[PDB]
């Protein structure tokens, strides 16, 4: 009985990160699970107790000033709401919890034990449904499940997707396929099914090395080369056909940057001009799918040298599949004022602010 | 006067047995022993569209360009090209076998000098590198340092490790100490996944995507040091597009400008560093022939110095080697990409 | 209807590599495959149009005498009668076709075009059961499925999983998650249905490096290294639960050995002594599944400096769960009358040449 | 005469900030910029029950082995001790940035040399070493070799590539320079899957699996030639098994007189060389502590040179460090282990 997200003269923010308080997830987990992560942590695709391959740098790549007076940023759900839900009218504010927070802060999903795994994205989904969700209800969550044990995750996607607070299913940007591999097709069934969109977050992880050519050194190789995962991703979700098999199905490609699609894009259509006959079931030509399918946020926002080339790019992406996000609290925070260059137009402003966003998770 | 420069064509060896006559007797033996496997790649798979073009002389089996006549045939016949660089992309760099790797890359330009170098002196090649040992590599590139027909260091787009890793310097030393511009040309060891996320399954999902790897080979080569330790390095992209080039170069400054003092010795934007250090070939042209696509992407980059021009032969892409011009009202700049921009590479004149 | 197999004086050979003859294999292939391969060959975890990362080194790797008048070995059915069935009175001779074509080993479930593969896993199972199986029955079929696509797989088993001329589920060494993943679980399952049991033979490909710490250089490293595989495979699906899941799947690693696997299961319960608490939901120890799950062929046959090592290494074990193999036509065959040293009982050579692989591949007399 | 020598024991860096007196101000500071993110290993989970048995003297944390006097008050308590080999398995080794690497590298050993072999001279150590840079693993093997304390090169038993390929022959070239066995320790960088088959989903099945990461670097030491091209030099499995060495042993021995002109350089068996050239720590001795076992596992190796004793200080085991006395009864083969095998490795008088 909580009411659908209404936008009218507020925006839409696609990434929000909360993290647990230190303990807040034990309710919601078996006695097995606490006693497990007392003993062994949260094992994953590292060598390292506490940390990811790639720990973050400058302050743990927090904007510096929101800290509460106890927790981790995002940790508290009053600051939250100041600093952030009202500062810049979010009516809309989607949660992507990418940590269970405490002594580990590696996505629940990509947990080693994927039994362990599971266990981990329901207590999250019950905790940032009970504390921020339903007491605030700005805020609607992208649902945490197991990408890389699709059973579990369409188990968890039928016991809260239909949840009024609940409005995508949150995965990785790092797979050990290619998101366009049948072996995930159940996990998009189980969400058409419940007419879920997909948000697939900025990660490390996943199973490979960070680029497809050797494991970065420099913290500039490690954060650009986030976006390579994305384009990695969407030639295999578009070639694949993975959208004529679900023609219902929205995908967003949260925080891997937006101008490099259009080139991307691009070069698929030119590149399959030529040799189109080896998927020959494909029913479209590669770029028809995005306006229907591909979605993407824009934190943090390109800036090229001529800010002119910004829009133009952007609308050789799909206009109407740009949605805006604050990234909040990490550094590279994007502001609803002042993301945009001064001279950006001002009806593309407003729908990304707005429009897009409304139409990717089903408001009306 | 700068000559055209057909910056991008390829020999395709007919099979491992043309390698024979230029290999000791150990491992010629051995590989007649062996049956003669075939490195032959899948980068262009034989039998697809994008193989060889229909207007092409093919050989005896119907194969393009496994000979120099049938190359210099087809290349040269409308006079409009001056030289040509030669790349034959036979995957010796596949070879794990490192002593067979070191002797089959050695063979491999023996074979391309003599019966392609010495057979028409329009053509240029670069040399084939084992990267397996970059110690190796960097012995094979002063082997070749002499001999001035060879123009460039080959390297495959794909690595085992990044080519900015201390690792791979042996490579960059040698290369800027005989002169030579390094190419990466689509294609890889395959040592790891193509891709981050998982290997491609289709050859169409990893060729359109390689370009994410010359994103990651790039900001590896300026972030570890390259420009700064060889300042006279030049890196062609020959035929992995360039349309992407933009969007990368805005991220990758950006963010050195927060990282910076990460990596402090880069005291020049990456913005700047990849205008004067990144030539790109223009096959494929990935739809920058379109329209006012080209003067749009030469406006991106922020210079008209990096396209330089290239055929592909043989391959076939959906546009051809001239319909660039299509994309652009500059004749300025369709003389920088057809002669000028290769100038700065080779100094080859007419 | 074909009979079940019968072996009374003769022998099993869990392992036999035949190739279909050029073009064989079109008559059970649609037709828009067939111009998939002829454009874009089989493209698999390589960056090579016609070879897998580690070629073959010294004459395909085949006997020098198995080649037939023409063609390769193990391609013509005369042949492979007489030279092996024929000459070493074997009784039921488990196919393992490797390879589409006349190649030696070329898997065509690893074909990264899964659509691709599984088409060719279903023309392989009908031609081998036309062409060698139905003429012979002295041979059966471990039948090729696609384990990295589970779906077709479990497709696969169904449609021909129960025809007589099959004994035994075909997959491969190397693959993208360890066996005893939640994924593969749906092959477990149709197997079970279908009564049959899983044969791993050695591979290359896989999706990862043929080491767990980097690619091999020189070929000692390349072929002692396919053990490595099959130690890490067995600790999967043993620490994993899968049989906890399953209890009646047998599975039987194929070209890794056997020696090996003793000291491993030594070091796995050891281990599991200290730290079994990370994994309370297994239910027995896990040595204790190697009787009923764990099966082992000979070939190419272990062989330490002191010859009582090997039948030592073989109880510990499971001297139950060992079967012969000849691997026939590859170079390291293992000839049934010479592979076991001077002093080993004749008890237990009897079980590895009959009885062991009997009651794996569900056989009675 | 020589020394009981415990082979291999254990430092537990409290935290990175117990680096923070061992690092230029450059690193200092940035370190407790970064909030100092911990490189602990998830080698022995410290809350799991092989981090420590109830026996070790623990800290003010509950922690065992952060303290030089903790652990010699424990390890040498009944006086059968002579010396022991500090190995601290911080994960320097799995930070990318490889002159952070490098600095922490330095560091860490500069910890050892100050807070423990300075405080006992009954400790050696191992030296820490930069795994990313072959050059830097090597100039760091050449900045200890003047203390002589540091008694072996401290290796992951997973790399990046194989310790065999010719880029990693700079380490092997300089532990031999130094006279210094080369000791490969359970662990890794993690930078491919632990296995030829992807990721364990458990530490355990991951710590059990780590054997056959050891076969490969053994067969790619000794293919590659190292043991030729550095005949001095020693290698030494630390807290790996030993059960499975034999059958691998002959493996390799009868695929070596396949192969032998793909490798012409071993002219002697794999069989010989690697009892020759290898040693085993005792420590998890996984089943040869039974009745019998150990007799018969050295009847399986052909040698009694290889094994020598360590404790693993202060894990736990199934068996204790003198429970291997179960598995034989040759009193002269307890004389190998626990003194004679190890003076080939540190030449230890007491
Ligand atoms: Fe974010
Ligand atoms: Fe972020
Ligand atoms: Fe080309
Ligand atoms: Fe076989
Ligand atoms: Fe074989
Ligand atoms: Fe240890």
């Amino acid at each position: 009985t909580l009411p659908a997200p209404s936008v009218t003269t507020g925006i839409v923010d696609a990434d929000i990160h909360p993290v647990p308080q230190d303990g807040a997830l034990e309710p919601y987990l078996d006695d097995r699970w606490k006693k497990h992560i007392r003993e062994y942590g949260v094992r994953t695709t590292t060598g390292l107790q506490f940390i990811s391959e790639y720990p973050q740098m400058y302050g743990g790549a927090m904007r510096a000033d929101a800290w509460p007076e106890s927790g981790y940023p995002g940790s508290d759900r009053e600051l939250l709401r100041t600093q952030l839900l009202d500062k810049h009218n979010i009516q809309l504010g989607v949660l992507q919890c990418l940590a269970p927070g405490g002594q580990t802060l590696n996505p629940a999903g990509q947990a080693l034990n994927q039994e362990l795994a599971a266990a981990l994205c329901r207590a999250t989904n019950d905790w940032q449904l009970e504390h921020l969700v339903y007491p605030d209800p700005r805020m609607r969550a992208a649902i945490p499940v197991t990408f890389e044990t699709p059973d579990y995750a369409v188990a968890e996607i039928e016991r809260v997707g239909a949840d009024p607070g609940v409005v995508a299913v949150l995965g990785t940007s790092k797979t050990l396929e290619p998101l366009g591999s049948r072996k995930y097709w159940p996990i998009y069934e189980a969400s058409v099914a419940q007419n879920l969109p997909i948000q697939f977050h900025l990660s490390q992880g996943g199973g490979h090395a960070n680029t497809g050519t050797g494991w970065t050194s420099y913290h500039t190789e490690y954060h650009t080369g986030h976006v390579q995962s994305f384009q990695s991703q969407l030639l295999s979700l578009v070639l694949s056909g993975t959208f004529d098999r679900f023609p219902t199905l929205k995908v967003m490609f949260v925080e891997g940057n937006v101008a490099h699609f259009a080139p991307l894009i691009q070069r698929m259509d030119y590149t399959w001009e030529t040799l189109r006959g080896e998927l020959p079931d494909l029913q479209r030509k590669p770029s028809e799918y995005i306006r229907d399918h591909i979605w993407a946020s824009t934190q943090p926002i390109d800036e090229p040298e001529k800010p002119e080339h910004l829009a133009e790019l952007l609308e050789e992406f799909c206009g109407d599949n740009v949605v805006f996000a604050t990234d909040y609290p990490h550094f590279d925070f994007d502001d609803p004022e002042t993301a945009f260059p001064r001279s950006f137009p001002v009806d593309l402003r407003d729908k990304i602010l707005r429009g897009n966003g409304m139409r990717f998770f089903g408001v009306t | 006067v700068p000559a055209v420069v057909d910056c991008d064509v390829h020999a395709v060896l007919p099979s491992p047995h043309s390698l024979i006559p230029y290999l000791d007797e150990y491992w010629a033996d051995q590989l007649v022993a062996q049956l003669a496997p075939t490195y032959e790649p899948n980068y262009h798979p034989r039998g697809s569209a994008i193989a060889q073009h229909s207007d092409a002389s093919v050989d005896e089996n119907g194969r393009a360009a496994t000979t120099a006549e049938n190359l210099v045939k087809d290349v040269f016949a409308d006079g409009f090209t001056d030289f040509a660089v030669v790349n034959c992309l036979y995957g010796v760099q596949q070879i794990h076998q490192p002593r067979r790797e070191m002797a089959h890359a050695r063979a491999l330009n023996h074979w391309i000098a003599n019966e392609w170098l010495d057979k028409d002196d329009r053509l240029r090649a670069s040399i084939v590198v084992p990267q397996g040992s970059p110690r190796a590599a960097a012995e094979e590139i002063d082997f070749w340092s002499g001999d001035k027909r060879f123009v460039q260091v080959l390297l495959l787009g794909q690595s085992e490790l990044l080519y900015g890793r201390e690792i791979n310097w042996p490579i960059w030393e040698a290369a800027e100490a005989a002169g030579l511009p390094v190419t990466l040309h689509i294609g890889g060891v395959f040592r790891q996944a193509p891709t981050s996320v998982g290997w491609p399954a289709s050859h169409l999902e990893w060729y359109v995507g390689q370009q994410s790897n010359i994103e990651a080979q790039l900001n590896s080569i300026i972030s570890e040091g390259i420009l700064q330790k060889f300042p006279k390095t030049k890196i062609l992209l020959s035929e992995l597009g360039f349309n992407w080039l933009p969007p990368f170069m805005w991220k990758f400054d950006k963010l050195w400008k927060s990282y910076r003092p990460d990596i402090p010795w880069v005291q020049e934007s990456p913005l700047e560093l990849i205008r004067e250090h990144v030539r790109v070939t223009t096959s494929p042209s990935d739809g920058a022939e379109e329209a006012g696509r080209l003067d749009s992407i030469v406006d991106r980059l922020g210079s008209d110095r990096m396209l330089v021009y290239s055929s592909d032969y043989p391959h076939k892409h959906h546009s051809g080697p001239r319909d660039i011009e299509n994309g652009t009202h500059s004749p300025e700049l369709l003389d920088r990409i057809y002669r000028r921009n290769a100038f700065d590479l080779y100094n080859l004149v007419v």
